[PDB]
C-alpha cells in the first residue's frame, strides 16, 4: 500500500509500463522529487518540506564529533548553457538556429564569481 | 596511617573498615599523560605538533591483608573482588589529600600469598576521564568544608568565593588547575532569572551567549553542558549557540539586557 504526503508538480510522460513496482517508484522519485520511507509493506512518499523535520539536537566540535570531512568538486562548474527546442518541419530548407522555433542561451548569474563557464548544448525535441 | 575511601551507588565505605584484614600501606598517582601528535615535514627539521590532550591515567594503592586463617584469607579475596569489580565507575579519594576525588573504573589486580594467612596487593584504578576533581560542586557546601589548598592557601577560609550573584558585572573563582569548557565534556551548569533579552559576557575569555527573546522572572533559564534550556525546555534554535568557558583563577562576566537578574553557577573543580 502508498500514501502520499505532501504537493507535486505534474510530469509528462511518455508510454508509462511494462515496468516492474521499483522502477516505477524510483521513477516517481527521479520525476517528483519525492522521498520514499517505508512502514514495513507501507510507502510513504514526502516531499522536501514535510520530509525533514527541525530538532534540537546538534553536533558540535571536539563534543560529539571525531571525523569531519568535506569533498569538494568543481568538475561540472558551469555557468553557461545553450539549448534547442524542437526542430522546424523545413529543417533542411533552413539554416542555423532557424532549424529550431526554440532556442535559448542561460547564464546564471553565479558568473559574476566564475566568469563565462559554457558547458556542451543539450537538446529538447518535445 | 593511612586509607582509601570509596564512593559507589551513594554510599561511602572505608577500605580498612568494610574489610578489617586490609591495611592500605601507601597511595600514590601517575603522572598526567600527555599525548600529542607530531607531523613530520620533509625538508624542515624537528616536527609539528597538534593540540595536546591527556590520557587516562592510573592511581595506585599499595596494601596487605593479614587473615585469621586459610578460610578467612580464601573469604577475604572473594569479598575483595565482589566488592571492587563493579560494572560502572566509582569515586575514590584518600585521607593525604581528602579534598579531591578521582572518578575511575579498578584494574586488574594479582594478590600475592605470601604466606598461608598474608598476602600482599596493590590495587590500581584507572582514572579515564584525565583529571580530579573536587569532592562537590561550586555550589556544594562540602566542596568548601573539608579541606582545599592552592599556592600554600586554604580556600576552605577564603570568604570571597560566591558563585550565586544579583547585580550585572561580577568575578567568578575557577579554582581548578586548567580551563572548565563544556566542549571538552565537563560539567558546568549556569542558572539565571531575570526579566529581558540576557546577554552574558565572559570578557576574560571574552565569550558571549545571547537570547534572542524577552524573559520573565518565574522563566529559569538553564545552561548545561552544550544546551541551553528554558523551563525543561531547549530553546538552541533562539540563540546565538554560544558556549560560556570558565578560565584559571578570575574570570569578569557582564550582564547585559535584564534586570533584576539571579544567575548561579555550579560545575567541580579540574585539576590536573
Amino acid at each position: 500500500s502508498y500514501e502520499i504526503q505532501g504537493s507535486f508538480p505534474l510530469v509528462e510522460l511518455e508510454d508509462l509500463g511494462n515496468k516492474n513496482g521499483l522502477e516505477l517508484v524510483n521513477l516517481c522519485l527521479e520525476e517528483f522529487g519525492a522521498i520514499l520511507f517505508a512502514d514495513n509493506k507501507k510507502l510513504y512518499f514526502y516531499d522536501e518540506k514535510s520530509w525533514y523535520v527541525r530538532t534540537e539536537k546538534q553536533f558540535r566540535y571536539l563534543y560529539n564529533t571525531e571525523e569531519v570531512s568535506v569533498d569538494t568538486n568543481t568538475d561540472n562548474l558551469k555557468t553557461e548553457i545553450k539549448c534547442y527546442g524542437k526542430q522546424k518541419e523545413n529543417a533542411d530548407k533552413l539554416t542555423g538556429d532557424n532549424k529550431y522555433m526554440a532556442v535559448v542561451t542561460y547564464t546564471s548569474p553565479n558568473e559574476a564569481i566564475y566568469g563565462k563557464r559554457m558547458a556542451n548544448a543539450k537538446s529538447d525535441d518535445k | 596511617m593511612s586509607d582509601l575511601f570509596l564512593e559507589l551507588n551513594g554510599k561511602v565505605h572505608s577500605l580498612s573498615e568494610t574489610f578489617p584484614g586490609l591495611s592500605v600501606q601507601e597511595v600514590s598517582r601517575q603522572s598526567p599523560q600527555l599525548s600529542m601528535e607530531t607531523a613530520e615535514i620533509a625538508g624542515t627539521d624537528g616536527v609539528i605538533p597538534g593540540m595536546t590532550q591527556f590520557k587516562p591515567f592510573i592511581f595506585s594503592a599499595k596494601c596487605n591483608l593479614q587473615a585469621l586463617d586459610i578460610p578467612d584469607y580464601h573469604l577475604a579475596v572473594r569479598e575483595i573482588y565482589e566488592f571492587l569489580f563493579q560494572r560502572d565507575s566509582y569515586y575514590i579519594w584518600s585521607d593525604q589529600m581528602p579534598g579531591i576525588r578521582y572518578e575511575v573504573h579498578p584494574k586488574p589486580v594479582d594478590f600475592s600469598r605470601e604466606s598461608d594467612r598474608v598476602g600482599l596487593l596493590t590495587i590500581e584504578f584507572d582514572v579515564f576521564k584525565g583529571y580530579a576533581e573536587s569532592r562537590g560542586t561550586s555550589l556544594d557546601p562540602m566542596t568548601f568544608e573539608v579541606d582545599l589548598w592552592q599556592m600554600g592557601m586554604n580556600l576552605s577560609n577564603r570568604d570571597d568565593l560566591f558563585y550565586v550573584f544579583r547585580e550585572n558585572t561580577f568575578r567568578v573563582y575557577n579554582a581548578g588547575s586548567d580551563r572548565v569548557n563544556p566542549l571538552m565534556r565537563h560539567e558546568l551548569d549556569i542558572a539565571m532569572t531575570a526579566n529581558g533579552t540576557p546577554t552574558i559576557h565572559n570578557l576574560t575569555t571574552g565569550e558571549s551567549f545571547e537570547y534572542r527573546k524577552e524573559l520573565q522572572k518565574t522563566d529559569v533559564l538553564l545552561l548545561n553542558n552544550i544546551y541551553p534550556l528554558v523551563n525543561n525546555r531547549r530553546v538552541g534554535k533562539d540563540t546565538n549557540h554560544g558556549i560560556i568557558t570558565l578560565e584559571k583563577g578570575w574570570n569578569d562576566f557582564e550582564i547585559k539586557g535584564v534586570t533584576d537578574v539571579t544567575i548561579a553557577f555550579n560545575f567541580p573543580f579540574i585539576y590536573r
